[PDB]
């Protein structure tokens, strides 16, 4: 499953199994990965707008940010990705759907999107939480004098 | 710019049998897989309704005689049976660049 | 040996998967002092 | 549902400048763009251009550069034409229409149109 | 994995991981359940072909 | 072989606006979903440079001023603005199959 | 940093034949194509065949069977040209092109070209 996995979505298994947020894609059958910059949060703005104006029907799939590396950087055009990962390409674009409702990780919660423009932020907690976790409730045999 | 031509400019048609107008895009109008082209009928004195949109798929109320195909630059409207509620004005349509443009039309009545 | 229909979801219902635990290390492991005993009775 | 208000029809003098209004209702205004498509029986019909309500941006057929202009009222709901220097063969109709029901942005809501129209 | 699974075959993993069978899809970082009507077994026919 | 044509043998334009030449094919050169089509300028006396490759994709050290399309058999170069730099001598060629060609060529000028 | 030495102008007799030389530098001369093109002002730029410098191997445009061949020196890191009757509209700049900036194996490296004459 890992390897099918490793396949998939290189980055986020490249990610878990090295240990840190490091960028990967396969070589065949060995992963070339190369260690990620982390950015801070509050270095990181929304474009309110997912649409394309230039282009009719087309749409950013994935929501567009702006970033700078340092708190005076120079401010740095991006994309959005997947666990808070900034994408320096502004390039998944995806035909705009009627009644597009989309929720995106962003920080620590998600920023809800209607009709490709922006809603609001949302806390981690304010979304129902399904659990893949199988409880092992796994207590200790107490001390007994 | 896109230009759009419609082989049949008018086209008299009786009712029960097939009605088949084509569609020409002078170019790819296909993007994502998906071709951005899309069908209006006009009944004289009311606005335009959507038939067919990404040249396949069926506008919502619209009974399924009405049928679309095609892609690349030439799409074709099929419609089985045609009845009165045909004889109409009908325009295809692309929805690719940012000046999206129109067919030339195509007209269907009864011989 | 029951069958479903799947209506098409809606943003009504929206679920997420919990967040990976940070559950116990191990205890610290108490610490021992050898020496050398002679117990009396 | 949808419905797309519009003004009617305008006995104008040729050369002189209108405005024709869209009023949107059944939907959020702002969360869809607003069309604005020509129609003149001689000819096919025409795209103008149309407007993004909630950012106010705006797109138009290159040939309608001073010709038409296009604004938004949020507020109001409506979407406004700023037609200019109306020529003799800018007599026609023009229609508002907006996205909504189909699955890919289309344009499957419009209004029951302008005609507009220049003459003394 | 998990995470690779929900977005390979949405429906069985949130099947699964709610409880009761539930057709799901993704918008984008989150599922969207909607729980599915049973049918009776008795209540199905194949066409041959 | 593979012929290549573009529409604009030559084409004198002013600076600052569009500037749009077209490239057929006259057959797919369409694999694996990438179009081979290759776009080369050459400024007279010195060798081509690439400007777009796989029909779409900004050759490097390039400004985005240039612009590439088609698929299938069409493809059309872009150029918004056009600039003093651009005016030279343009080749749209294929790489699909072994003989690969050329085009013909489109001279851009000013008017 | 790469770059695609070529030898200088050719003034020829027409009939003979002559030596084309393509000094790659700034990569390893083994591991990428090199393409020579016939550039001839009156018609459109030509392309005659590549060979591949690792294994030697080379394939010509069809027409220039016996009028072109090409060779390959990697303890140089030089192609070859071997031009046979040269007839007089073989009088053309030649160039030789290599692939490696761009994602795809196209020509985006080039030599200074190289303009063979043949006259009395």
């Amino acid at each position: 499953l890992w390897n099918e996995a490793r396949k998939l979505n290189p980055n986020a298994i490249a990610s878990v199994t090295v240990g840190r947020r490091v960028s990967a894609r396969m070589l065949g059958d060995v992963m070339a990965v190369s260690t990620c910059v982390p950015v801070a949060a509050d270095n990181v703005i929304v474009q309110n707008s997912m649409r394309i104006s230039s282009r009719p029907g087309a749409c950013y799939s994935r929501p567009l940010v702006s970033f700078r590396y340092e708190d005076q950087g120079p401010l740095v055009e991006g994309q959005l990705g997947e666990n808070n990962e900034l994408r320096l390409t502004r390039d998944a674009i995806e035909p705009c759907t009627v009644g597009h409702r989309r929720y995106f990780t962003f920080g620590g919660g998600y920023v809800y999107f209607e009709e490709y423009a922006y809603s609001h932020q949302l806390s981690r907690a304010d979304i129902t939480t399904v659990s893949t976790f199988i409880d092992l409730n796994i207590t200790m045999l107490e001390d007994h004098e | 710019d896109i230009v759009l031509t419609q082989s049949p400019t008018s086209l008299a048609v009786s009712l029960g049998q097939r009605a088949t107008i084509s569609c020409r895009a002078s170019e790819s109008v296909d993007n994502f897989g998906i071709s951005f082209m899309n069908w209006f009928q006009q009944k004289p004195g009311q606005p335009p309704k959507l038939l067919i949109y990404a040249a396949s798929n069926l506008g919502s109320g619209v009974p399924a005689r009405f049928s679309g195909s095609g892609s690349g630059t030439d799409f074709s409207l099929n419609i089985h049976p045609m009845e009165d509620d045909d004889t109409a004005m009908y325009f295809c349509q692309q929805s690719k660049e940012v000046p999206l443009t129109f067919g030339a039309g195509t007209k269907l009545e009864l011989k | 040996a029951n069958f479903y229909v799947c209506p098409p979801p809606t943003g009504a219902t929206v679920v997420q998967f919990e967040q990976p635990r940070r559950c116990p290390t191990r205890p610290e492991g108490q610490n021992y002092t050898e020496g050398i005993a002679v117990v009396f009775k | 549902q949808v419905q797309l208000q519009q003004s009617g029809p305008e006995l104008v003098k040729p050369g002189a400048s209108v405005k024709l209004s869209c009023k949107a209702s059944g939907y959020s205004f702002t969360t869809y763009d607003i069309n604005w498509v020509k129609e003149r029986p001689g000819q096919g019909l025409e795209w103008i251009g149309w407007i993004y309500p909630r950012e106010g941006s705006t797109n138009y057929n290159e040939k309608f550069r001073g010709k038409a202009t296009l604004t938004a009222d949020t507020s109001s709901s409506t979407a406004y034409m700023e037609l200019h220097s109306l020529t003799s063969e800018d007599s026609a109709v023009y229609f508002c229409a907006t996205y909504g029901s189909s699955r890919y942005y289309t344009m499957d809501y419009w209004g029951q149109g302008t005609s507009v129209t220049v003459s003394s």
